[PDB]
RNA sequence: UUUGCUCCACACAAUAUAGAUGGAUACGAAUAAGGCGUCCUUGUGGCGUCGCUGAACCAUAGCAGGCUAGCAACGGUGCACUUGGCGGAAAGGCCUUGGGUGCUUGCUGGCGAAUUGCAAUGUCAUUUUGCGUGGGGAUAAAUCAUUUGUAUACGACUUAGA
RNA sequence: CCCUGAAAAUGGAUGGCGCUCAAGCGUGUUACCUAUACUCUACCGUCAGGGUUGAUAUGAUGCCCUGACGAGUAGGCAGGCGUGGAGGUCAGUGACGAAGCCUAGACCGUAAGGUCGGGUCGAACGGCCUCUAGUGCAGAUCUUGGUGGUAGUAGCAAAUAU
RNA sequence: AACUGGCGAUGCGGGAUGAACCGAACGUAGAGUUAAGGUGCCGGAAUACACGCUCAUCAGACACCACAAAAGGUGUUAGUU
RNA sequence: AAUUGUUGAAAGGGAAGGGCAUUUGAUCAGACA
């Protein structure tokens, strides 16, 4: 038939699949655009929560 | 049917090559002049070309001379049919009915 | 309907006791073989006279060979055809080299531009246009202007193997 | 004829190349297609953009992964035009396909081999002058194909090294047809001339 | 040495095997004709097994002839083996299956004596 | 010298077929450089070999041959029908094949 | 754990093979325009030439291509070596120096070929593996169990342990 | 001819790919592809027409020539194949191995079926002419028995505790 | 309801697909020729020939058959008064 | 017999099995004389 009362979907599909991840160190899928005029230094860093 | 007007040339080449006789049925190949003579000799006709003559002229004995000949048995035309669809009249670009002088070329391809 | 020949045809109302030598009418049929040509002759006579094939006879069927087959001519053409919504007369002009080679492209033009097949056309009249400037239609008049010339650009060559090692020209 | 046939896609109408590539494949002729991004399609870019989107919408409902896969790169579009002209689910089809390679640009080996052309799919010969058509690179890039700039970078450098290559070549064949002219009018040469050579 | 005969032409060497004899055990390969009303087989749909018909029957010339050229006749003792005495170019003798070992050697022997072929000349042969 | 080929190169294209049933009794042969079916009435009645390999040695080689003959011309493009001692495999579809020069007529 | 592993060398063996049997022979771009040669004021340049198919070009003669003599050249090509350099798109291949060496049908010779009996692919590709031989080179780890809890229904994850 | 008029529910269908001086539309010209159809030949079976008792060898419902035909449910008829028992007979087979059972070994038959090798076995059994019927199975939610997949699965958790 | 032809009881070739459409009705085979239908590739078979027409920001593409209409257009085409 | 264990050979990209035909592997008859 047709819902009855429209209402939004539970959950966000752009976080699929809900599997456990490859490793504990989630990966940087991206880095800042490069400004090759600045001095050079690292663009991320690591620590422990 | 497709039909029309045979020539002596294609009456000749039909009898010679595919003409058989009805001799107590038995669809009998012609192949010797004394096959004819024994059965159409009655009415004249004592040679294969005697047959041809009595056919091609519709002479006095064309009924028994004709029916003596067992219905001919042609192949599909060699060149093909020249029409694309056959079951229209000849005049309408198909293959049936009287096409006259041309019934020959057709026959001389099916023989 | 095929590759065309012109045929004069001649028939006459089968003689009777009290009317021997009936009157003889001729047509000029535009057909492919002599068997169609006589068919058309009767098709059209029964559109004018009280005849049919059943009661008449063809007196002579004779092919007519174009008089000057290496003299380009400008042909006017007169036609009647049936459309999907009624029937109508026309006039076209065909530039070619024999009355018959024109009747060929006519039936093609009628077919391509007006979706009309053989069965729906009637060739009212084909006529060699003597003096120029009686040439009414433009797609013809183009070809009658003095010292006419014209290139054939972007020329395209029929390759005889599947692969080529050049890279074509269209030069000419 | 040849062990492998290298095809310079540039200037070739998708389906008319796919058609001839399919047939060379199935008759046992290994083929490699290059510069697939420079491939052509009849109709202006919008019609072919619209067309790819129509494709793009078809997917398995309960699971978009199992359904039709849409590939963006000018070569995979080309392989797709091909594969559907091949009985590709048969043993024989997988056979014929493995004889085929498609690339963007002209990568190594094939940049030094000679690449060949297909007149019967050559747009400049096929299409009517004045029709509008589509370049597969632009069409790919507009639906997700990533590497359009990198390829033309890599190519703009290829076509340099090759002009040099050709340059030395044309310079040398000037000597060869030079030496070839001292040898003319000799006894040898005029004899060959008689035998057609 | 067998009387001379046209090339033996078999016509359909393959065994006609019952429909779905290959699909349920219960169903022997022993030919049976499909009498049901839908059966593709009975209907001769294109790609199903074919059925036994009288066009397949062998040339009366070569019919019954084994490879050699000899219509094999079954034999239980010398008396029977003797019925072939004036016929050896035409009629091999197959020893019957229940004939003992001491009695095939009488029969084998006598075969050689008289010039008759023995088809299964090895059964219970003391080797 | 470097070359020893006394035959013309060929390819095993299809069996004879309709749209939907084939006929392994005729194979159809593509002869290199033969284009019209005028061009291909020269190879009529020539003998054809599909040569191939195997792992069991036989009469003292590991090389085998299936022998055949061109028999008629097939359609407008210089393909040729041919029949063989045994029918060619179907795996051989798009495998090479030798049309010889014999029987000859020059 | 029975002297194993690996790169180069040859030998025998096995097992393959979607299908060698002279050579996949490199500008780019245009097509209502271009390639090549040449000249100059280096241009969107003058002048010449060509296309109309690779029907080309290169190669190709020699026991499947054997054994040998010489001449004219100083050219060609095969190989293994070395000189300098280029190529990262998948470079893994290209160009160059210099000797050594094989061949050369560029030309002129000596010798051989049969009997495979009038055809029977008449065998000369390249895959991968296996076993011994000796010419270089190399001496790990992962798992079970135990263990953490940043993990977990179970497997799995994450730690820790000479 | 093209466009507008022209709005539905999984994602998708000129059969697919794809095609634009078409691989589109109308029309013309040829060439070409291939049904169990047509033509010719071979073989099988059916029907028909003829020939042939003359002994001294083997079939007279036989032998020989000849022509034409061959779809099939329900259904008719025909000619054959296989079982249990019965009369006749082959002075049939067999403890030097009957019957049975096994056998991607062999041969005959268009087929039902028939024959043989080898293995296993242990007491009986068969050809031919006749006689006879409790005479042929895939099915009937068939009868009785045996066996699988399911599956080492559901589960083996009330009654406090060891 | 009528006449015929069919399907049923019938496979074969074409119509992708399909009881009835097209073709053609079946003993076992060989060689050939064809029907209906087709011949870019899938797919055997001319990316054949010739004249036109069509460019669609939801072109179009073969009977039965898997639908579209009135009404419009200064797109272009050829005709009429 | 269904069904099962072992052993041996072989095939297996969303069933299996079948038709015509041939490659290859294994196995076999007859026929030369
Ligand atoms: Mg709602
Ligand atoms: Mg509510
Ligand atoms: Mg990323
Ligand atoms: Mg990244
Ligand atoms: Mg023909
Ligand atoms: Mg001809
Ligand atoms: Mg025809
Ligand atoms: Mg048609
Ligand atoms: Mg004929
Ligand atoms: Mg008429
Ligand atoms: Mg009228
Ligand atoms: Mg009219
Ligand atoms: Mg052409
Ligand atoms: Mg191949
Ligand atoms: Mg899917
Ligand atoms: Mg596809
Ligand atoms: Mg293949
Ligand atoms: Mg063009
Ligand atoms: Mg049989
Ligand atoms: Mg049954
Ligand atoms: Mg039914
Ligand atoms: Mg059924
Ligand atoms: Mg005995
Ligand atoms: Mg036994
Ligand atoms: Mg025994
Ligand atoms: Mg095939
Ligand atoms: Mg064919
Ligand atoms: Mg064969
Ligand atoms: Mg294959
Ligand atoms: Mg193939
Ligand atoms: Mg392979
Ligand atoms: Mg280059
Ligand atoms: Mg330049
Ligand atoms: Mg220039
Ligand atoms: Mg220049
Ligand atoms: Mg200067
Ligand atoms: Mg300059
Ligand atoms: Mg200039
Ligand atoms: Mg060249
Ligand atoms: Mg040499
Ligand atoms: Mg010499
Ligand atoms: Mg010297
Ligand atoms: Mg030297
Ligand atoms: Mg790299
Ligand atoms: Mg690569
Ligand atoms: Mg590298
Ligand atoms: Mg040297
Ligand atoms: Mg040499
Ligand atoms: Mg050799
Ligand atoms: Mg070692
Ligand atoms: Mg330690
Ligand atoms: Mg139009
Ligand atoms: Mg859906
Ligand atoms: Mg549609
Ligand atoms: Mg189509
Ligand atoms: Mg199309
Ligand atoms: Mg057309
Ligand atoms: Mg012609
Ligand atoms: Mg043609
Ligand atoms: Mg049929
Ligand atoms: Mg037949
Ligand atoms: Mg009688
Ligand atoms: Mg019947
Ligand atoms: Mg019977
Ligand atoms: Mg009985
Ligand atoms: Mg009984
Ligand atoms: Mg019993
Ligand atoms: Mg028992
Ligand atoms: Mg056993
Ligand atoms: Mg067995
Ligand atoms: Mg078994
Ligand atoms: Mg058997
Ligand atoms: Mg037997
Ligand atoms: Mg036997
Ligand atoms: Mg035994
Ligand atoms: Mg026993
Ligand atoms: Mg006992
Ligand atoms: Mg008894
Ligand atoms: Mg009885
Ligand atoms: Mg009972
Ligand atoms: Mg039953
Ligand atoms: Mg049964
Ligand atoms: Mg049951
Ligand atoms: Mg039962
Ligand atoms: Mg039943
Ligand atoms: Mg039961
Ligand atoms: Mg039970
Ligand atoms: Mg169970
Ligand atoms: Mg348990
Ligand atoms: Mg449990
Ligand atoms: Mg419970
Ligand atoms: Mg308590
Ligand atoms: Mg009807
Ligand atoms: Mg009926
Ligand atoms: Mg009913
Ligand atoms: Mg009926
Ligand atoms: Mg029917
Ligand atoms: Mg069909
Ligand atoms: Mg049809
Ligand atoms: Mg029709
Ligand atoms: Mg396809
Ligand atoms: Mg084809
Ligand atoms: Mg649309
Ligand atoms: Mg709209
Ligand atoms: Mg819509
Ligand atoms: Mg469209
Ligand atoms: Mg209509
Ligand atoms: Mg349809
Ligand atoms: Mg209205
Ligand atoms: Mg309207
Ligand atoms: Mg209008
Ligand atoms: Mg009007
Ligand atoms: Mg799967
Ligand atoms: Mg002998």
């Amino acid at each position: 038939s047709h819902r009855k009362y429209e209402a939004p979907r539970h959950g966000h599909l752009g976080f699929l699949p809900r599997k456990r991840a490859a490793s504990i160190r989630a990966r940087v899928k991206a880095f800042p655009k490069d400004d090759r005029s600045k001095p050079v230094a690292l663009t991320s860093f690591l620590g422990y929560k | 049917v497709a039909y029309g007007y045979p020539s002596y040339s294609t009456i000749r080449q039909l009898v010679y090559k595919r003409g058989f006789g009805k001799i107590n049925k038995q669809r009998v190949p012609l192949s010797d002049n004394a096959i004819i003579e024994a059965n159409l000799g009655k009415y004249g006709i004592l040679s294969i070309d005697d047959l041809i003559h009595e056919i091609i002229t519709v002479g006095p004995h064309f009924k028994q001379a004709n029916n003596f000949l067992w219905p001919f048995k042609l192949s599909n035309p060699s060149g093909g049919w020249g029409v694309p669809r056959k079951f229209k009249h000849f005049i309408q670009g198909g293959s049936f009915g009287n096409r006259e002088e041309f019934i020959n070329k057709l026959v001389k391809s099916m023989n | 309907m095929a590759h065309f020949k012109e045929y004069q045809v001649i028939g006459r109302r089968l003689p009777t006791e009290s009317v021997p030598e009936p009157k003889l009418f001729r047509m000029r049929i535009f057909a492919s073989n002599e068997v169609i040509a006589k068919s058309r002759y009767w098709y059209f006579l029964q559109k004018l006279h009280k005849v049919k094939k059943a009661s008449g006879e063809i007196v002579s069927i004779n092919q007519i060979n174009e008089a000057h087959p290496t003299k380009v001519k400008n042909f006017g053409v007169w036609v009647r055809y049936d459309s999907r919504s009624g029937t109508h007369n026309m006039y076209k002009e065909i530039r070619d080299v024999s009355r018959v080679a024109a009747v060929e492209t006519l039936y093609q033009d009628m077919a391509a531009r007006h979706r009309a097949r053989f069965r729906s056309i009637h060739i009212l009249k084909v006529a060699e246009i003597e003096k120029t400037a009686d040439v009414k239609r433009q797609y013809v008049k183009q070809f009658l202007t003095k010292d006419l010339k014209f290139p054939l650009p972007h020329r395209v060559q029929k390759s005889t193997k599947t692969f080529s090692y050049k890279r074509p020209s269209t030069f000419y | 004829v040849e062990p492998v046939v290298v095809i310079d896609g540039k200037g070739h109408l998708v389906g008319r190349l796919a058609s001839v590539v399919a047939k060379q494949l199935l008759n046992g002729q290994k083929i490699v297609v290059v510069r697939a991004e420079e491939l052509n399609i009849s109709g202006e870019f919008f019609r072919n953009k619209l067309k790819y989107h129509d494709f793009l919408r078809k997917a398995t409902a309960f699971n978009k992964t199992r359904g039709p896969f849409h590939f963006r790169a000018p070569s995979r579009i080309f392989y797709k035009a091909l594969r559907g002209m091949v009985s590709h689910k048969t043993a024989r089809g997988k056979a014929a396909l493995e004889r085929l390679k498609v690339f963007e640009g002209i990568p190594p080996p094939y940049d030094k081999k000679k690449r060949v052309v297909v007149p019967q799919a050559l747009r400049v010969l096929r299409l009517k002058p004045g029709r509008k058509y589509t370049t597969l690179g632009k069409l790919s890039t507009s639906v997700g194909w990533k590497y359009e700039d990198v390829v033309a970078k890599l190519e703009a450098k290829r076509k340099v090294s090759s002009a040099e290559y050709y340059a030395k070549k044309r310079a040398f064949t000037k000597k060869v047809a030079s030496a070839n002219a001292t040898a003319a009018e000799s006894d040898v040469a005029k004899q060959l001339a008689a035998l057609g050579y | 040495a067998s009387l001379p005969h046209p090339k033996i032409v078999k016509k359909h060497t393959k065994k006609f095997k019952r429909h779905h004899s290959d699909r349920y055990h219960r169903v022997a390969e022993n030919w049976r004709k499909q009498k049901g009303i839908d059966s593709v087989v009975r209907r001769r749909f294109r790609g199903n097994i074919s059925q036994p018909k009288i066009g397949y029957g062998s040339n009366k010339k070569t019919k019954f002839l084994s490879p050699s050229g000899h219509k094999t006749f079954l034999v239980a003792n010398v008396k029977d083996l003797e019925t072939l005495t004036m016929h050896t170019k035409t009629y091999a003798a197959e020893i019957a299956h229940n004939i003992s070992a001491k009695n095939r050697v009488v029969i084998l022997a006598r075969a050689k004596a008289l010039g008759i072929k023995v088809t299964n000349p090895k059964g219970r042969l003391a080797l | 010298a470097e070359s020893h080929r006394l035959y013309v190169k060929g390819k095993h294209l299809s069996y004879q077929r309709s749209k939907r049933v084939n006929n392994p009794n005729v194979s159809l042969i593509k002869i290199e450089g033969v284009a019209t079916p005028q061009d291909a009435q020269f190879y009529l009645g020539k003998r054809i070999a599909y040569v191939y390999r195997a792992s069991k040695e036989v009469r003292g080689s590991k090389i085998r041959v299936m022998w055949g003959k061109v028999t008629r011309t097939h359609g407008n493009s210089g393909v040729v029908r041919a029949t063989f001692r045994n029918n060619l495999p179907a795996k051989t579809f798009g495998a090479s094949v030798r049309i010889f020069l014999y029987p000859s007529n020059i």
